[PDB]
């Protein structure tokens, strides 16, 4: 018996990342990513029941992801279907035609208001065939229209109908060196408000950082969104490993457990993550990897965690077993150099998983709730202002459902979130009051 | 005089295993519960002429042989949240846990009471653990309930929210148990640390504990004269209903050396404030290889509160069967006012976090308001203040 | 419950290979190769009981190889002790001082006659602490004095006292580009006779081939015996994996099972092995690897299996699980192009192990009883003659226990073995008669 | 009328699992053997008012719930060597296997006989399997013994030495069984092959088998009238002591269609030489949804040896409970002289290898000389020649 996890991937980026994720996990567990089948007579490695569902009863039985893909444009889902064989459940790949035109408004209250029904029907289904549902991961890019719009819409109805279920959003933030719509800051700021108020925690994937990384540590002349996406997968896989595979003393760490530890306050649930080893797809020693996890240029967010405070940390290894002693010893040392707050004196989760990924024999992921995330959020708010100040393109959103008052409030929320975290550096008591 | 044992949670069952391990070897039973060739039917259950099965229920266990009809596999959901274990998730399974227990006492001629092995820092052993402690009282009001509770310490913690669960559970241990042995991680740590050059791991600590258990439980399962039943444990160690929190030590880690070690600060399993703390009620139990003599000699070593009578206040027992690995060993159960320390500690931690709304919300959205939590703290605060003024 | 395997490594090369082997296996199972310890609270990966022994009872418990190292010179064992921490059982590392002076005679009937006692005492010990002993692997270099001499001596007493136990010899043959004694052909020919008559099967490791390989496929300017030794390990590890780790439908393939399949006749038990992928320590696809396993330049023996007949084959994969279908499909195709005999129509063992090594995510080993091994054995016999013809250095051996008559017979045996196999190509019935 | 089932070896227990799987679903029992709401106490064992446990012993099993007191875990050693299983390794455990069996028949009011599921190509199911077959007769001389034996085929073989084990075992099946169902891999292969576009795997084959079993066993565990007991199986299918080797088919893989399919060459589980082979004794058994009519119609389809009487020689039965996944199904047990094929095949293979001293030594050094082996072959050769001349 283990917890179940369903992964709804909204939008384009979300779905592209989702496709990669699923193929990777498929391979980690020993399941053909085009047939859902594994070696006859045996069951897939680890706790497959976690992210996969059992179809059939013999050995001709297949395993199917507990995933739902939604998007207002066929371009991507259509392609996933082409490239994924009979892997996914066809009735779990919801798609549409008109798209959202990079419009949060369209996706939030309009065109996305139409797909909600089908999408929900599917959840109810996937939610039911779960012995023990224990978390829903919404994978999406908060920068566009669908992911930001339907994203927020889907998370809000998901917390009204259900709600006893934890929801972890994995929001990809937009960046200049890859932008696609001048209004990315509008969409983001808008979706942020929901992420802030209705999700249980938001793991932020800042594309700017991903770019630099894929270009520096992986040294790629000019990185593609596919390059950027691969890193996001390495993490998602590495974070979820603590759920898909067994530990030494624990069989599984729940998304719930994981989150109740990282999130001290409701509006302070915006996580960061770092990875290692970051070796171009072209070896390092445990000690170096642990050390590098805390470098300011390894977090998938354009900030410097070390210049901030850590509200709560979580280091998740895999591959590490025999060498555990040395490993703990190192991280232990690291733990001393880390900036903490006074009101959350101790909060340092550590998890081990024997099974490694398909990429490195030994690796590790840092999941941290650090205050420098406030810096990232600010950058967003700024740009939001550069536009809203002159009311650029506002009309597209206004004449699509929204209002100036509604828009201002959202911008206001984003502000509260940002200040809330800053204060947190000093006091949790105050960081609270800033929530209203 | 039968005692049902209840183990809940990871730490709960972890101890179970280890304890029941030597539990057999001591009584000389095989891996399966047979004689490989005393009154033991108090812990084990005689099935047939030469077959015995451990009188214990494994609640919320997730990996050897116990009655798998009287063991409940864990159902995901508890997390590290007390509120989560005592409510949402505990509810789903409390009724069942209870039947499994009652069906174990049905085949009990004369039930004495229960023993609970668990951790007060987790969410299963604390939350669900508390719920059980409660429904166990509301069902067997005349029975005695004893606890082996592991207190959490930052120098080997895995959850930020621990002290909260600590306090919450401590309240139920205060209102429903007739006595509790606080196995302090902070102590278990230090002990194991200076006992094994490298930084300790849950297993090492787990060891010290296993021994502490067997040794404490000994007198209940062996022919001796001291602490024949949980009731005697009470009349001998609890000088008053509320103050029933004990510490235990082990020796060792000669006889004058043993009696010296058994009653040696560094040798105890609890951070009691040995400085401004004073004894209230002691009890030593040596087993292996002239004891009713050095009693008065020891009492002059120990310094009880003034109001307690000079000679007396300390009783010494004996058992011929010592724990495997030793020729003869010790163990000292002490109801000491220094135990207040442990509480105060938990309180302090609680306070910082709590006063900042540390992780308070995960508890509120789970049926445990801050006021409820505050009450829990305020109560445990008094409990400690109590022990403190008694000195 | 699983079978146990004890590994006695005689000589210098044997012990150097053995040291590497053990460190590797240690790492595969998740055991520190310097302390015999693994992660507290859990047991090592796979069926560690197979090659390791449990010491202690808690978690402070250590695991110790079921290995015995013997050598008439301290140079190597002494070093293993230095570099292996408390890994091995000290009383299982038998060593001496005078050495054997590259003299089979010395090791077989003389100086080695003295260590036998201690060495045996140790076996009796390791043999007893076995729930189910199921094979003894004698690892040694048939080219020197100790490995050849004591080797043969130890295998002969091991089959007299015990004998119900299978003995697989892993004999490293000597080569020009690494020779150390002009009499390598004497020693080899001598030890061969025993290998032939007293072992259950001999897996031959021809150093010439190893050299070419390490220099071609691994492209090393000038390969060291350490380079050569690493390949031997990759195989030993890969062959024994079928014993140390679990399969899909089987939990373990016994050395016995493995051998009763490969060895059709008593004097036709000389095996070859090939490996893949052979990628310099600086990726390929299943299909290529299977294809390459049967290339004439991939067998660890200076011959061309393809120009001979396969008496019995055995392909052992690991890493292959999900992709099994494709894998079988390929090997299946390969199987058609293979030269077989008429009297052993079908004999093709195939084994899978989920767990990969510490080197490749996917790999495979070919264990074959092929007739071109007769070609290797001939080369030996020739050189033997170039020396014996002129009686070069004979005196060293004569004046050390042996005789001309005794020496000639041994040379005679070697001949029978060689012809025996050649005939086998044509008929098994005849190959038999050639055994006397 | 109780039948003890004995499964030995990988293939033996593999079938066990699969069969006992639907064994429950058919009788509508739960995963644990309870009624989820006929005379079934023939296969299952009534423990209490509504509890039943499979009357079966798992011998030499190495990985759900059977009486783990009546199941013996395998002890390493058998390998792929028959001689190894029937001697060195079998000896070490035969006495025990036998007690485990006898203790299963002790709680048997009126034992009928045994069923053995195993493989004749391995070393455990063949070697040890034969040893059991032998000591099973020498102990229950009046009881009936039936076999479900899987014959090996090169198109899905894993051992070179298979035919040897094949012949050796076939001798014991000939001298100690009252009847045997030969599940030919060569057939199971072809069937599964053309039934599932891709190359078959042991599981696929394993399926066909599982059905064949349940269906063959049906009549013994259901209220019907045909083949009520193993004894009837005999009087109805074995026209003479020696020739007791049967084939079985399944349908399908309408009714005229079913009766057509059930008796369709391609639909059988054995390579019988349908050309120059003739029927000896048939028996059909349809289950699910007017049978005692088309009987004479079918017998004109089938061509028995001449000496057999026109009408008759074929009996048809019925069971209302069909195997899960079908509305109604078939099954045809046929004692056909074409079965000689299968033997001849094994012989031929044997011969090549044997005449060259293929792997003969592993057998000799294990207590099975070439002469013994030769005798085994020579005997099975006759058995086949027998069936052949009977045509
Ligand atoms: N990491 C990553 N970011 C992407 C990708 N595609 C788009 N983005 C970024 O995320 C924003 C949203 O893009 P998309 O997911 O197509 O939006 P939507 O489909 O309209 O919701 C863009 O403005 C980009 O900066 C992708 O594949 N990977
Ligand atoms: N593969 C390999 N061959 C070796 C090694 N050392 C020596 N040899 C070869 O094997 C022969 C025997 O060497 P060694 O094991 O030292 O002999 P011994 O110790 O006297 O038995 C030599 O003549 C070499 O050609 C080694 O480490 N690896």
């Amino acid at each position: 018996k283990v917890n179940n996890t369903i992964v709804v991937s909204i939008g384009q980026a979300g779905n592209q990342i989702a496709a990669s994720f699923w193929k990777t996990v498929c391979l980690e567990h020993g399941i053909d990513p085009l047939t859902g089948q594994t070696a006859p007579g045996v069951a897939p490695r680890g706790n497959w029941s976690s992210f996969f569902s059992k179809l059939g009863e013999s050995s001709s039985g297949s395993y199917v992801p507990r995933a739902i893909m939604v998007d207002l444009e066929p371009s991507v889902i259509d392609n996933v279907k082409a490239t994924s064989g009979s892997l996914f459940n066809p009735a779990n790949l919801i798609s549409r035609t008109e798209g959202a035109g990079g419009n949060f408004a369209v996706g939030y209250l309009g065109a996305g208001r139409e797909v909600l029904p089908e999408v929900m029907s599917r959840l109810d289904y996937e939610i039911d065939k779960c012995d023990n549902v224990g978390g829903i991961i919404v994978l999406h890019a908060i920068g566009g229209g669908t992911g930001s719009g339907f994203g927020a819409l889907l998370i809000e109805s998901l917390k009204e109908k259900y709600g006893e279920i934890p929801v972890l959003s994995c929001a990809v933030l937009p960046s200049p060196q890859v932008s696609s719509v001048v209004t990315e800051p509008y969409n983001t700021v808008f979706a942020l408000n929901t992420l802030r108020r209705s999700a249980d925690a938001c793991l932020i994937f800042d594309n700017e950082a991903l770019f630099d990384l894929a270009h520096r540590k992986w040294n790629i002349e000019s990185p593609t969104v596919d390059d950027l996406n691969l890193l996001i997968t390495e993490a998602l896989a590495g974070i979820t490993a603590s759920m898909r595979f067994s530990g030494f003393l624990t069989v599984e760490i729940s998304l719930r457990e994981l989150l109740t530890n990282l999130v001290p306050q409701p509006s302070l649930h915006f996580l960061m993550c770092a990875f290692a080893p970051l070796t171009p797809p072209d070896e390092l020693g445990i000690e170096e990897m642990i050390k590098s996890l805390f470098d300011n240029g390894s977090v998938f967010a354009a900030c410097s965690p070390m210049e901030g405070r850590f509200l709560s940390t979580a280091v998740l290894y895999r591959g590490i077993m025999e060498d555990k002693p040395l490993a703990d010893a190192a991280l232990a040392a690291m733990r001393e150099k880390l900036p903490l707050t006074y009101w959350i004196p101790t909060a340092f989760k550590i998890g081990y998983v024997e099974q490694p990924g398909i990429s490195h024999r030994k690796s590790m992921v840092l999941l941290a709730n650090n205050t420098e995330i406030a810096r990232v959020l600010d950058r967003i708010c700024h740009n939001f202002d550069k536009l809203w100040q002159r009311k650029a393109f506002a009309n597209w959103y206004l004449n699509e459902g929204m209002s100036e008052e509604q828009i201002n409030v959202l911008r206001a929320s984003a502000q509260e979130l940002v200040q809330s975290y800053q204060v947190a550096e000093e006091s949790g008591a105050k960081a609270k009051v800033q929530d209203s | 005089r039968e005692i049902l044992s209840i183990h809940v949670g990871q730490c709960g069952n972890q101890i179970a295993d280890s304890f029941w391990r030597l539990a057999l070897r001591e009584h000389g039973l095989t891996e399966a519960g047979t004689l490989k060739e005393s009154n033991m039917e108090v812990f084990f259950h005689k099935v047939r002429d030469g077959k015995y099965v451990p009188r214990a229920v494994l609640v919320d266990l997730e990996p050897q042989l116990f009655d798998e009809s009287s063991i409940v596999r864990k159902i995901p959901g508890a997390a590290n949240n007390w509120a989560r274990g005592y409510n949402v998730e505990g509810e789903k399974v409390i009724d069942q846990i209870m039947n499994v227990i009652d069906s174990a006492v049905e085949k009990t001629k004369g039930l004495q009471g229960f023993l609970m092995t668990h951790s007060i820092g987790g969410g299963s052993g604390s939350g669900l653990g508390s719920l059980i402690l409660e429904r166990l009282r509301q069902a067997y009001p005349k029975k005695r309930i004893f606890t082996f509770s592991v207190v959490p310490s930052p120098l080997i913690s895995d959850s930020a929210v621990e002290p909260y669960n600590a306090i919450l559970t401590l309240q139920r241990i205060l209102d429903n148990a007739d006595g509790a042995v606080l196995l302090d991680n902070e102590a278990l740590f230090r002990i194991a640390k200076a006992k094994l050059n490298r930084s300790p791991n849950y297993m090492d600590l787990n060891n010290i504990i296993a021994l502490i258990v067997s040794s404490v439980t000994a007198s209940l399962r062996f022919p001796g004269k001291l602490n024949t039943d949980l009731s005697e444990f009470v009349t001998n160690l609890v000088p008053f209903p509320g103050n029933h929190f004990l510490t235990a030590s082990f020796a060792p880690m000669n006889f004058p050396d043993l009696a010296r070690e058994t009653f040696a600060q560094d040798n105890f399993t609890a951070a009691i404030d040995w400085q401004q703390g004073v004894y209230l009620a002691a009890s030593a139990l040596f087993r292996g290889d002239d004891v009713d003599e050095n009693m008065a000699t020891i009492r002059k070593s120990l310094n009880y509160a003034s109001y307690m009578p000079a000679s007396g206040g300390l009783k010494l027992g004996y058992a011929e069967t010592a724990p495997e690995g030793f020729a003869s060993s010790g163990l000292a159960l002490v109801n000491h006012t220094g135990i207040a320390a442990v509480f105060e500690r938990l309180i302090a931690q609680f306070d910082i976090m709590f006063d900042n709304h540390a992780y308070t919300h995960w508890y509120e959205n789970a049926g445990v308001s801050r006021d409820m939590m505050a009450k829990a703290r305020n109560q445990i605060a008094t409990l400690a203040q109590s022990y403190r003024d008694a000195s």
